[PDB]
RNA sequence: AAAGUUAUCCAAACUCGGUCGUUUAGAGGAAGUAAAAGUCGUAACAAGGUCUCCGUAGGUGAACCUGCGGAGGGAUCAUUU
RNA sequence: GGUAAUUCCAGCUCCAAUAGCGUAUAUUAAAGUUGUUGAGGUUAAAAAGCUCGUAGUUGAACCUUGGGCCUAGCCCGCCGGUACUGGCUGGGCUGGGCCUUUCCUUCUGGAGAACCGCAUGCCGGUGUGUCGGGGAACCAGGACUUUUACUCUGAACAAAUUAGAUCGCUUAAAGAAGGCCUAUGCUUGAAUACAUUAGCAUGGAAUAAUAGAAUAGGACGUGUGGUUCUAUUUUGUUGGUUUCUAGGACCGCCGUAAUGAUUAAUAGGGACAGUCGGGGGCGUCAGUAUUCAAUUGUCAGAGGUGAAAUUCUUGGAUUUAUUGAAGACUAACAACUGCGAAAGCAUUCGCCAAGGAUGUUUUCAUUAAUCAGGAACGAAAGUUAGGGGAUCGAAGACGAUCAGAUACCGUCGUAGUCUUAACCAUAAACUAUGCCGAUUAGGGAUCGGACGGCGUUUAUUUUUGACCCGUUCGGCACCUUACGAUAAAUCAAAAUGUUUGGGCUCCUGGGGGAGUAUGGUCGCAAGGCUGAAACUUAAAGAAAUUG
RNA sequence: GUAUUGGCCAGCCGUGGUGACAACGGGUAACGGAGGGUUAGGGCUCGACCCCGGAGAAGGAGCCUGAGAAACGGCUACUACA
RNA sequence: GCGGGUAAACGGCGGGAGUAACUAUGACUCUCUUAAGGUAGCCAAAUGCCUCGUCAUCUAAUUAGUGACGCGCAUGAAUGG
RNA sequence: AUAAGGGAAGUCGGCAAAAUAGAUCCGUAACUUCGGGAAAAGGAUUGGCUCUAAGGGUUGGGCACGUUGCGGCGUGCGGUUAACAACCAACUUAGAACUGGUACGGACAGGGGGAAUCUGACUGUCUAAUUAAAACAUAGCAUU
């Protein structure tokens, strides 16, 4: 209640939504465009990148075990992120200087489940693919 | 309510239903009028001419034993104020208070009631001069007011 | 300050009948005002009403009998072409097979079935049913 | 009637300086978040053992303490000639 | 998931979609978590401390209604007959004509009807004719008509796409094709609607604005005078000159006419009358008490605490009576009481300007509501200069307590506390509840004004004043109740909201980072106003129930 | 001067024009439109891309021929590449 | 002489040991001690002996210059900061 | 007084010398006690000759009567020259063309500037004959 009300009030109407249209988090990320800004993938989906690295991080406290991320640098923009490797004893297929290939865990910039700090997972490792390593389907180039 | 304050009285005058003289009246319409010019001639505005009439002797409302209104009759006979009644007491009521307010200095009080009084000045006069009563380049000069009251 | 006097007589009716009495008070009558009542009037759902006359504006007493509902106002007279009426029955109307929408329109205000006999649109105004 | 030549106009390009925007190195200084089986106290929640909180000013290892004016979200809806 | 894992790694079995199924990022629905339709703001996120006011938005009622006849077009009911046909004194719906004081502008021309008689011809009607009294309607042309918004119908405007009609590409997404006996032939389709804001025409005349006669500078007339400009063809032809006539502009005299002004809003401003209040400013008067000082009497302790100590004392402390000075403050009366825009305001009297309510057969006539920026006032503390400095007392110094005690308790004490002249602009500045207007239920108290009434009291006494009973307008509040509202506590508003629209301004969108960084602006300073991002998290929070 | 109008340009003379109904400036991961995706109604978002209009041929400027070009599968110069 | 007041009067304003889930450091604690134990600030400064102190910057190379750090032989608040 | 190329490599140290300089028009930062900084920094123009434009002063104003040696007054009035005509006079400012061995404040006259630290606030005063400074004085503040 409390709202311009006559037939000749379309001006402050507009007005206002526009202006209290920021409140709204999801329009004020998408106006500003911080992901094309400040994410490390330039506002893309999939990014490349060259293993520095084998780093094992702790999972959050209710539970205990240790999370075996890998450590990668952006080839596009240069940057340094921390990535994790999914299924069982798949650390023996990432050697140094592999060039792997990175996604989201899809919470949208948000880190998934108990592991801390790490915002993407590996999909592909010298172009052959993880999970049809995992399965052996494929035997890796050398 | 009120212009400036927060009360909601609603004291004000009944007009009665008839618009028809009494038949003890006795008295002609001319005679009226004869009646009003001598009482402004001696300097009474139109607000208590009528109230004379009505105490002293006779006439309840003007209106209905003559047909036309007190300002329109004096008008008539060259006798209208240069300046709305209404207008002329606001006027000389801020003058008072300025008066007063340069001997008191740090009444903080009075200083408020001023801002109030002129506030109200401005937005009547802008009325007559869109209703053709006052010139159109009438302004309210604080500095040479105090010579139209007297 | 009073902006609406049609809204002013409809929600006085309102209150009376949903608190089940039996005759109403308006205290300002206009032109727009009786017409609306006549309206209702030939449809049923009020009875006889009175206009006394004082020499300001007038009064109305208006006489109940039940079946009424509700009955408002739309505060700003929008534009309604006559293709889109359908979208106003559909909006603020209970059903399809009863209830009135009054309009306003350069041939006198009427409810909204007589209007599509008419073939004539308008501004619209206010509702009963 | 060709080369050549005189004076204006349209003007690319280079040099020096001014001004605005984005990115980036830096001794040292001062904050935030998280992770801990750390050290010292016990401010708040019961009248939390000095009732708690707000604006302002000063002081102390740390939470905090004290002065002046407020609020009850209080521990009182209440005391008679 | 920590030794019998319905959740990991595997073998069986089973479930979902199926030539397809999973994952990542973007975008829409779900979201009534962006809310014009349609969202919260007492306590969960959120009404500016308060009032004035410009843009902007919004604004009371009122001017030709009704009635009386005639006629048409479309439906339904009914009757009867064979979907057809006719009928109802059929009841309704849409429309067009007349009389009621109203009806419908005007001139020129075109072609020509109806109603009329003239004679000429058949079985009381008719072609009659370059017959005339006569122009219903129609077409073309000229002049006049308050101006916008709104709605109806037309005109103009792209193919593809969207909706949609037709035809068995073997069905379908498509396509614009096809069909008929057999044909040396015939025949058809390639529709229609929508956009929608702006511009161009037409009909309507409700709703919302706007214009007109008040210093008459007003309307009308074949009334009647003027002075100025323009000049068609007729008197052979040209030039020059004149009259009459026709037209335009402007100004008198006379006449005609019902000669021209809407109410006075339980909207607003102003005047007047008797009052009311701890509303504001300047000056002045009074009261006891606290501290100090002087005089006076007496003799051993006084102070302070839960208990003690520091401190003061025969250089007579504490206590007793009388007198004097200084600064601050206004006890009891004092309340579910008064006044002010809020902050706030309490001893007497004099002076100065202002305000609310009530009373009124005074006056003006829409002058009004709310307000982005902008402006006045704004407790306490704090700042700059003088005066003042009794009492309390931030900082500070000591005495106890305690494991420690930079505190709570006790004895001292600087800025400050008060006043004059200038700054500061924040408070749990609270009713955590914006302002104007309408409606909705019972009750008894109280403050201010008016009106009615039986008595008591009382005065150089009546009328007035004090007390009692009732009505009414305007205020600060309270009790009961729920038809209603809310998550609940609870609320006469926080009601009249899924049956949702009376007008207007401001503010909020999970918890932290954070009212922080940075830029700008105001200030002598302290600081005020405006106000982010990176990063991090699955819960913080509100009302109530049992322990 | 131009195919022509025009502060398009040269002389002489006035002091104006736009703005809270948002001018001026900065951002655009911006060619515009017919239209695509998603739907109770109201909407939100995308449109380099087969149709229509505008602009460009590595970056800037200049010009010849001709009814039509400031053209680059035309010419001249500088800058950058080769 | 005995007893009070006075620092914008002259002037003054400290040492030794232990102690935090590596090392380092020492918020915290005991101890000696008096008129009081240097507070807000500032610094190899025209005031620092050791000293050409240590780190950064300026240069091809800097006992010099500037910016920081501070147990400061012997900085410091009207002997004014 | 002047010097090729280099430009402080000289020296305790840019000591001495050089460079800048008038007027007209553009342009101008951090900081600040809002007065300043500021002539900040950094650019352009300048002769001769032949012309054009602007900026002023003084005296003159139509009828009708009356006086007087073509007129000076007495008057009685009217009009506002859509500001005309004659004569007189010094300098200051702006613009254009042509011209030259590209020169022109042609001699004289005439500021070098910028980024910072230490110290006294400023103008002022003193060791005549080796020290002009951070020393003395000063307004403001406080005490007796
Ligand atoms: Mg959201
Ligand atoms: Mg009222
Ligand atoms: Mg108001
Ligand atoms: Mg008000
Ligand atoms: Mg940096
Ligand atoms: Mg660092
Ligand atoms: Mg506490
Ligand atoms: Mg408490
Ligand atoms: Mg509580
Ligand atoms: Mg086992
Ligand atoms: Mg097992
Ligand atoms: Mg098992
Ligand atoms: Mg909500
Ligand atoms: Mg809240
Ligand atoms: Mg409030
Ligand atoms: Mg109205
Ligand atoms: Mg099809
Ligand atoms: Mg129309
Ligand atoms: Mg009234
Ligand atoms: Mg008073
Ligand atoms: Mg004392
Ligand atoms: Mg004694
Ligand atoms: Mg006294
Ligand atoms: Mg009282
Ligand atoms: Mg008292
Ligand atoms: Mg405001
Ligand atoms: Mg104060
Ligand atoms: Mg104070
Ligand atoms: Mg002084
Ligand atoms: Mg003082
Ligand atoms: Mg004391
Ligand atoms: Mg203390
Ligand atoms: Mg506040
Ligand atoms: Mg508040
Ligand atoms: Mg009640
Ligand atoms: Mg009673
Ligand atoms: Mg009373
Ligand atoms: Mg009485
Ligand atoms: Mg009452
Ligand atoms: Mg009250
Ligand atoms: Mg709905
Ligand atoms: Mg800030
Ligand atoms: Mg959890
Ligand atoms: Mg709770
Ligand atoms: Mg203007
Ligand atoms: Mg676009
Ligand atoms: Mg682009
Ligand atoms: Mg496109
Ligand atoms: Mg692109
Ligand atoms: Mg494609
Ligand atoms: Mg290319
Ligand atoms: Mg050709
Ligand atoms: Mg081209
Ligand atoms: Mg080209
Ligand atoms: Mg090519
Ligand atoms: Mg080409
Ligand atoms: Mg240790
Ligand atoms: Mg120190
Ligand atoms: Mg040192
Ligand atoms: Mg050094
Ligand atoms: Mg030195
Ligand atoms: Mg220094
Ligand atoms: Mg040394
Ligand atoms: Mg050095
Ligand atoms: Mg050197
Ligand atoms: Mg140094
Ligand atoms: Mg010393
Ligand atoms: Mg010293
Ligand atoms: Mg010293
Ligand atoms: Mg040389
Ligand atoms: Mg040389
Ligand atoms: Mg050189
Ligand atoms: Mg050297
Ligand atoms: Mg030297
Ligand atoms: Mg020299
Ligand atoms: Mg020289
Ligand atoms: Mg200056
Ligand atoms: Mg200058
Ligand atoms: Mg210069
Ligand atoms: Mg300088
Ligand atoms: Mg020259
Ligand atoms: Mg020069
Ligand atoms: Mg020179
Ligand atoms: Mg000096
Ligand atoms: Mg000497
Ligand atoms: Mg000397």
């Amino acid at each position: 209640g409390g709202k311009p009300r006559g037939l000749n009030a379309a001006r402050k109407l507009r007005n206002n939504r526009r202006e209290q249209r920021w409140a709204d988090l999801q329009y004020k990320k998408r106006a500003l465009g911080t992901a094309y800004k400040s994410s490390p993938f330039g506002g893309s989906s999939h990014a490349k990148g060259i293993v520095l690295e084998k780093v094992g991080v702790e999972a959050k406290q209710p539970n205990s075990a240790i999370r075996k991320c890998v450590r990668v640098q952006l080839i596009k923009n240069g940057k340094k992120v921390t990535a994790f490797v999914p299924n069982d004893g798949c650390l023996n297929f990432v050697d140094e200087n592999d060039e792997v290939l990175l996604a989201g865990f899809g919470r949208k910039g948000k880190a998934k489940g108990d592991i801390p700090g790490v915002r993407f997972k590996v999909v592909k490792v010298s172009g052959v693919g993880l999970l049809a390593l995992w399965k052996e389907k494929k035997e890796k180039p050398r | 309510g009120r212009l400036h304050s927060k009360g909601k009285g609603i004291s004000a005058s009944a007009i009665p239903y008839s618009r028809n003289p009494p038949a003890w009246l006795k008295t002609t319409p001319e005679q009226v009028v004869e009646q009003i010019c001598k009482l402004a001639r001696k300097g009474a505005t139109p607000s208590q001419i009528g109230v004379i009439l009505r105490d002293s002797h006779g006439i309840a409302q003007v209106k209905v034993v003559t047909g036309n209104k007190i300002l329109r009759i004096l008008k008539s006979n060259g006798l209208a104020p240069d300046i709305p009644e209404d207008l002329y007491f606001l006027i000389k009521k801020a003058v008072a208070v300025r008066k007063h307010l340069e001997r008191n200095r740090k009444d903080k009080d009075s200083k408020f009631r001023l801002i109030l009084i002129e506030s109200r000045i401005h937005r009547l006069a802008r009325y007559y001069k869109t209703v053709g009563v006052l010139p159109p380049t009438w302004k309210y000069e604080s500095s040479t007011a105090s010579t139209l009251v007297a | 300050v009073r902006t609406s006097v049609l809204h002013d007589a409809l929600n006085s009716i309102n209150n009376a009948e949903k608190m089940g009495k039996r005759q109403v008070m308006i205290r300002p009558s206009s032109k727009v005002i009786v017409k609306f009542l006549q309206v209702m009037q030939r449809h049923g759902y009020i009875g006889e009403f009175e206009e006394v006359d004082n020499h300001r504006s007038g009064k109305i007493v208006v006489q109940l009998n039940g079946r009424l509902n509700k009955c408002g106002v739309i505060s700003p007279r929008y534009n309604v072409r006559l293709a889109e009426l359908e979208k106003w029955v559909t909006k603020l109307l209970p059903a399809r097979q009863f209830g009135y929408v009054i309009l306003t329109t350069s041939a006198g205000i009427m409810d909204h079935e007589e209007a599509r006999r008419k073939h004539v649109a308008g501004k619209i105004i206010g509702f009963f049913y």
